[PDB]
RNA sequence: CGAUGUCGGCUCAUCACAUCCUGGGGCUGAAGUAGGUCCCAAGGGUAUGGCUGUUCGCCAUUUAAAGUGGUACGCGAGCUGGGUUUAGAACGUCGUGAGACAGUUCGGUCCCUAUCUGCCGUGGGCGCUGGAGAACUGAGGGGGGCUGCUCCUAGUACGAGAGGACCGGAGUGGACGCAUCACUGGUGUUCGGGUUGUCAUGCCAAUGGCACUGCCCGGUAGCUAAAUGCGGAAGAGAUAAGUGCUGAAAGCAUCUAAGCACGAAACUUGCCCCGAGAUGAGUUCUCCCUGACCCUUUAAGGGUCCUGAAGGAACGUUGAAGACGACGACGUUGAUAGGCCGGGUGUGUAAGCGCAGCGAUGCGUUGAGCUAACCGGUACUAAUGAACCGUGAGGCUUAACCU
RNA sequence: AAUUCCUUGUCGGGUAAGUUCCGACCUGCACGAAUGGCGUAAUGAUGGCCAGGCUGUCUCCACCCGAGACUCAGUGAAAU
RNA sequence: ACACAGGUGGUCAGGUAGAGAAUACCAAGGCGCUUGAGAGAACUCGGGUGAAGGAACUAGGCAAAAUGGUGCCGUAACUUC
């Protein structure tokens, strides 16, 4: 049997960005609220793993206070209208959990200068 | 009115334009082979032996082999005899596809629970333990006071104590149909289903509806 | 209780669950036949066949296979010379266990493991 | 979770930072409170511009949580701190003139004509 | 300590009606050496499953 | 008195209603919303904090409810031992003083190898009339229900106003108990990263130990609920308390006698799990056996010689099955387990070599090397060949068909 | 009050709510001078109370490791 | 009363660290335990790791858990100084 793999493939979108931990993003959603179908826009930072296929969480933080203001955007969700990639940081690690106990001025996703 | 058997292939989330992701279970329902149709009403009742899969021929004995021989060369395991009342079905041996649910909104699924062994009172009856703070010793995973002091002389039968959990029959009473495609053997349902390889997953239309 | 866990526990100290067999693999590369209890022969066969599949490949700034422990100096004349090249054209299974029952009357089942390329 | 004896901050404008939950309200044997839910509260802190004394007992509506929300649209949204709006013990409704923060989208449709009219973003 | 005389020999003599035995159940004879052995076990003659395993 | 543990609380509730809430039926000296009250159904259900060791008491806050009454003023081979109760004495009282006071206080004794009666699970067994298996049935047993909230009746009625409802309707949280691993989090002593101290390998380089898995950061499968997910319904039937129609015993009258229609959450039917020890042993299908003589105060038992089906157990590689038994998958007629070949995922770019820098360190070789639990293939190690147990068409009687 | 039953003392603060705490009242059933009267700094392997701190004490424990409980072999008690 | 998880005065003393005669790895030297073969379940007990809430636990912060080291800045009332 293969029908489950074709079912996830018709629910996934025909192109989406391949972002990773240490990336910044700008996202637009229509919030599924009511008759106006009104748009909401946001810009933030990714330190959570994407990860792969239909069930990507796409967890984004603002990284500007000692509390991250976390939101789960879901890459393949039909409530999303645009997903845009901005910049990438000088990190090499993918876990990055130490940044959850720092404020935004101590979580600038590294610069290194090698 | 009857039911079908088909095998689980996985669980996923379909995603919907209401924002909710709707967790769904995928079942592949190959046409149920039909080993015998009993429309002749012997002893005052009608039935159908819907049949799915077959058992390895080194573990099929002659008392079972002759019980599938009159409808094919393959035999054993799930014969599945269902009774027929207030409904006519075609009189001759003919297999039944999953299109039986293509005009059904709600279903139920019955199978066999996972093995949980020994259990004990706490893991069988989901029972409140005794607190180990401020003393108490030698027993904390017991129900306490199994009868009402001195005048019972006895314990009552079938009470919420002891026993072993799992490896038994279990029903999930309500699931929503999402997609049916009999050319692909496909059944797609909103929800989750009990047990793994011990579970037969007998799926039925809602008899309340 | 067990639902994915299966690995044989055997010994009280955590490292002794491997050391008992690391130490006895040195005796097996020496004598090519060993007498020990059936669960100890099964745990002796564990990981040492993948160590012969590691003795199959060309190594660089590393001679550490079987030499990092047990202080034997005959292994460095067997390895890459005949231990490896005698077992690389067989496709797996480098030991035969010769499974037997109780040795005489106690509850100890016996095994007579051999390194499979032996002659008589 | 927001349960009995849980500490929150005041979102009614120029309010105190420590106020404590004592009853979840509404019945059906329900436990805990979510965002947009009404609770019984006690005032653990007083401030010079504050409208209420320490030890007073009132009603409040929850407007922000660290745990956040995940069920109305099936996806998770989390916030900074644990916050609530205080109500008058005689006449009910908010006691200041404004409420702080953008709040939940479900709170913009809630049973409170004086809370859905204020300037929060969402 | 608490006991009503002894456990009756009627109940003790009923204790063997349910299995508690640990002993090998049957032995068989090899078709290459005529030697007596256990099932799925090598002979004292070095023969098993129709083949010669070792020289003895 | 040859033995009868004490107070409250916890912990466990149990069993009721002279009914706390919910369902249903009538009133108020009840305009509505309120306040006050009589009573059928025992079917569904019936609080947390403060002060105190507290029953009691006052005091903060809920719920549709926190009410009345029993159970060693309910639970010690239950928990707590805070209170009451000894063994030193501190303060007050009576007395010269021992001793006395329904006085206050610091500290102060709660320990168990399951014999029988009970109950639960798991094997085994005898019963069932030749032997065997698979599915079915239902005499019998348990589960469940009540409350809120939005929308409708309706801003109707009643009410100068202030306010502000019935009874039949539609939808849906949550409680309760269980089921999933898609994900979402925690864990994860078969994995990995960083690192403090030390040991050996001659040394150094580089590895492998030990110090709680040395620690610190992390983690797959699996486990786990916070993760997400679901139902006890409707309809009909009968019908208590209750509302009535027609109406007799009885020229008149009556809610009853005959003839009838209504009348509840529940009940009965209904949903689901279990169930032939139901010796009342049920219904149905499927497999198999075609030898011959003999004995008895011989319609039932017992031998000899031949012969051994269907089926069972033993042997065995493994487990989303398991204390042990027992049981699914699977056995060379083979990918069940390990090993191999290739890839996947995890780990994150090693060593050696070449270089940048005074060096710590950094770069290229290098998406390196390594690899828990997966997955496209593959018989290298293991997953018999026989023997054992089970027989030979099966009693007595009648009814029905043909010889 | 290490003394007071009367009381749930009374009044103030503390607490959501303070028979416990401290500061006061005098109407002390029964304080008072080396059987010491009343005060007191530093101090406590302390009787009580307040705030601050952190926490599996609690909401509510969940996973995970280790032995015994087990299946065998060798041995192998007592009260009752 | 035992070939007993117990007790027993003084003497010595090397490496790495470390304040050290602590502790942890090693030396000189000693020992692997007078039961073996396993299997890895309720339940009790001794340990390892932890999300959001938080003394509400309980008569009682009892117990547990953080705080803890070696330098520097800084540091109230009161006092028998």
């Amino acid at each position: 049997s293969n029908i489950i793999k074709q079912l996830e493939q018709e629910q996934m979108k025909q192109d989406v960005p391949s972002f990773r931990p240490g990336d910044t993003v700008e996202v637009k959603v229509w919030v599924v609220e009511g008759s106006k179908k009104r748009l909401q826009a946001f810009e933030g930072v990714v330190i959570a793993i994407r990860n792969r296929g239909l069930h990507s969480a796409f967890t984004v933080r603002k990284i500007s206070n000692g509390e991250g203001v976390e939101r789960v955007f879901q890459t393949h969700s039909p409530v999303v209208d645009s997903i845009s990639v901005k910049r990438r940081g000088a990190v090499r690690k993918a876990k990055l959990y130490y940044l959850r106990e720092r404020t935004g001025k101590a979580a600038r996703i590294k610069e290194r200068l090698n | 009115m009857i039911g079908l058997v088909g095998k689980k292939v996985g669980m996923t989330r379909i995603f919907t334009e209401d924002g909710v992701s709707i967790p769904v279970t995928v079942i592949e329902v190959e046409a149920n082979r039909v080993t015998q149709v009993k429309d002749l009403a012997n002893d005052g009742y009608r039935a159908i032996q819907v049949t799915t899969g077959a058992k390895k021929a080194n573990r099929v004995t002659k008392p079972e082999a002759g019980h599938f021989a009159k409808a094919g060369v393959e035999a054993g395991r799930g014969l599945w005899e269902f009774r027929l009342a207030e409904g006519e079905e075609f009189t001759v041996g003919q297999s039944i596809s999953v299109e039986l649910f293509a005009d059904v909104k709600k279903v139920d699924v019955t199978g066999t629970s996972k093995g949980k062994g020994f259990a004990g009172t706490v893991k069988r009856w989901n029972f409140r333990t005794q607190d180990a703070t401020h003393g108490n010793s030698l027993s904390h995973r017991v129900p306490g006071s199994i009868g009402q002091n001195q005048t019972p002389g006895k314990v009552f039968k079938g009470k919420k104590m002891a026993g072993q959990m799992g490896n038994e029959r279990v029903t999930v009473q309500s699931l929503d149909v999402v997609r049916v495609d009999a050319e692909r053997n496909l059944l797609l349902v909103k929800g989750a289903v009990p047990g793994a390889t011990g579970s037969d997953l007998i799926v039925k239309p809602a008899v309340k509806a | 209780m067990r639902h994915r866990k299966s690995g044989r526990q055997l010994n009280r100290n955590s490292s002794h669950r491997q050391a008992m067999f690391r130490n006895m693999a040195g005796s097996l590369v020496r004598h090519e036949i060993i007498k020990t209890t059936l669960p100890k022969a099964k745990e002796l066969r564990r990981v040492v066949e993948p160590l012969i599949t590691l003795a199959k490949t060309d190594s660089v700034a590393n001679r550490r296979l079987a030499f990092a422990r047990t202080r034997d100096n005959e292994i460095v004349a067997k390895l890459f010379n005949e231990l490896g090249p005698r077992f690389a054209s067989r496709a797996g299974g480098y030991t035969r266990i010769l499974k037997c029952g109780f040795r005489a009357g106690d509850n100890a089942p016996m095994a007579y493991i051999e390194l499979v390329d032996r002659s008589e | 979770m927001i349960q009995e004896q849980t500490m929150l901050n005041v979102a009614d404008n120029s309010g105190a930072r420590r106020v404590m939950c004592i009853k979840v309200l509404g019945g059906s044997h329900r436990r805990y409170a979510g965002v947009g839910d009404i609770i019984k509260i006690t005032i653990k802190e007083a401030i010079p511009r504050g409208k209420v004394k320490k030890g007073d007992v009132l009603k409040a509506v929850v407007v922000r949580t660290k745990k956040g929300v995940r069920r109305p649209d099936g996806s998770v949204i989390r916030f900074d701190g644990n916050a609530c709006v205080l109500l008058n013990n005689n006449s009910e409704q908010p006691i200041g003139t404004r409420i702080f923060g953008p709040v939940t989208r479900e709170l913009r449709s809630e049973k409170f004509m004086k809370i859905i009219s204020l300037a929060p973003e969402v | 300590a608490v006991q009503q005389n002894k456990p009756t020999r009627s109940k003790r003599g009923m204790r063997r009606s349910h299995d508690a035995l640990t002993a090998v159940t049957s032995l068989s004879v090899d078709k290459t050496s005529g030697e007596k052995h256990l099932r799925h076990h090598i002979t004292a003659d070095g023969y098993y499953r129709g083949r010669k395993v070792i020289a003895k």
